[PDB]
């Protein structure tokens, strides 16, 4: 188990392999964080999250 | 939904309900964005005119979040066939945009390769709806959810009296009395990954509900991601 098969390549959401390295990305309405791994919601009520208020 | 649990406050915000002229639910849907609903093509022949209701968990009381939306355009897959339920998918564009709030939010659309390799290889998915709570029962007045294991493709083909196409997958239990049922059709099958919920299927058909040696059959959303993207632009 290497790259994306190894714990999702440390990505929050989408993981893909390019030239022996992990590339992370996010669903529409999220932006990739400065660390290139975490996904941050752009606005209120982002997709895929249960509502708290 | 047979078995499972009630959806608690805010737990199933992507659930939509297709309602007839008598204000009765007959099929489910999934909220994809402020203007679009995902559903089953077979549901479109079960009522003359219909609307879409969101933000509802109990059909017998007003909770404060309910909203009814009129349908502007119906986009049914052109290869849908009643004979086998192959290509059982449709998208609805609404006349007015959905205002997201408590109990009203979209589910995420995943990318194909990642969803097939990582989401569909998880132990379970989650199915939800207002359908019957047992095969011969009445429809539920409460929105319910149920964890359903992904089922081995060969095991499912062996269990089925009817063809399982490349556009279908199986989920549920061999003998345990938990499954989707009548009225749940067109509703969401979602998969949880790091506390984010992605659309993975559409409630499609089954040989009865929760029968021994039979599973629930769902439309394979990952085979239709390009189609969904195109339908949501026009
Ligand atoms: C009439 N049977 C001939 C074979 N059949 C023809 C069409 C294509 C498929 C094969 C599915 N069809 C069915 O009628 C299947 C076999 N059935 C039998 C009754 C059942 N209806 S239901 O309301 O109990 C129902 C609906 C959706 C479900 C979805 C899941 Cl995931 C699980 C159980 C369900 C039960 C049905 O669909 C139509
Ligand atoms: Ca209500």
């Amino acid at each position: 188990r290497k790259l994306c098969s190894l714990d999702n390549g440390d990505c929050d959401q989408f993981c893909h392999e390019e030239q022996n390295s992990v590339v992370c990305s996010c669903a529409r309405g999220y932006t990739l964080a400065d660390n290139g791994k975490a996904c941050i919601p752009t606005g209120p009520y982002p997709c895929g999250k249960q509502t708290l208020e | 939904i047979v078995g499972g649990q009630e959806c608690k406050d805010g737990e199933c915000p992507w659930q939509a309900l297709l309602i007839n002229e008598e204000n009765e639910g007959f099929c489910g849907g999934t909220i994809l964005s402020e203007f679009y609903i995902l559903t089953a093509a077979h549901c479109l022949y079960q009522a003359k005119r219909f609307k879409v209701r969101v933000g509802d968990r109990n059909t017998e009381q007003e909770e404060g979040g309910e909203a009814v939306h009129e349908v502007e355009v119906v986009i049914k897959h052109n290869r849908f066939t009643k004979e086998t339920y192959d290509f059982d998918i449709a998208v609805l564009r609404l006349k007015t945009p959905i205002t997201f709030r408590m109990n009203v939010a979209p589910a995420c659309l995943p990318e194909r390769d990642w969803a097939e390799s990582t989401l569909m290889t998880q132990k379970t998915g989650i199915v939800s709806g207002f359908g019957r709570t047992h095969e011969k029962g009445r429809q539920s007045t409460r929105l319910k959810m149920l964890e359903v294991p992904y089922v081995d493709r060969n095991s499912c083909k062996l269990s089925s009296s009817f063809i399982i196409t490349q556009n279908m997958f199986c989920a549920g239990y061999d003998t345990k009395q938990e499954d989707a049922c009548q009225g749940d059709s067109g509703g969401p099958h979602v998969t949880r990954f790091k506390d984010t919920y992605f659309v993975t299927g559409i409630v499609s058909w089954g040989e009865g509900c929760a029968r021994k040696g039979k599973y629930g059959i769902y439309t394979k959303v990952t085979a239709f991601l390009k189609w969904i993207d195109r339908s949501m632009k026009t």
